[PDB]
């Protein structure tokens, strides 16, 4: 896993590209993907 | 007198226009009709279709 930088991740079978950075912000256990707002996947769970 | 009267409204206008809900709706439903169909732009981005 590379952060701080753009690219393509198909997480679970979610592709897209965007450069992804470090949030300090608190996840519940039981969530894996993410949409914030508007339809889009903010966040996201790494497998690994 | 003229400039005790002129004086007087001005600090009306003042204190009028200080007590947080003055009429600056006229001003505030541009910015507020703007942010809504923004808003609603993508909201209706969300959907299936």
């Amino acid at each position: 896993l590379v952060k701080n930088k753009c690219v393509n991740f198909n997480f679970n079978g979610l592709t897209g590209t965007g450069v992804l950075t470090e949030s300090n912000k608190k996840f519940l256990p039981f969530q894996q993907f993410g949409r914030d707002i508007a339809d889009t996947t903010d966040a996201v769970r790494d497998p690994q | 007198l003229i400039a005790n009267q002129f004086n007087s409204a001005i600090g009306k206008i003042q204190d009028s226009l200080s007590s947080t809900p003055s009429a600056l709706g006229k001003l505030q439903d541009v910015v507020n009709q703007n942010a809504q169909a923004l808003n609603t732009l993508v909201k209706q981005l969300s959907s299936n279709f």
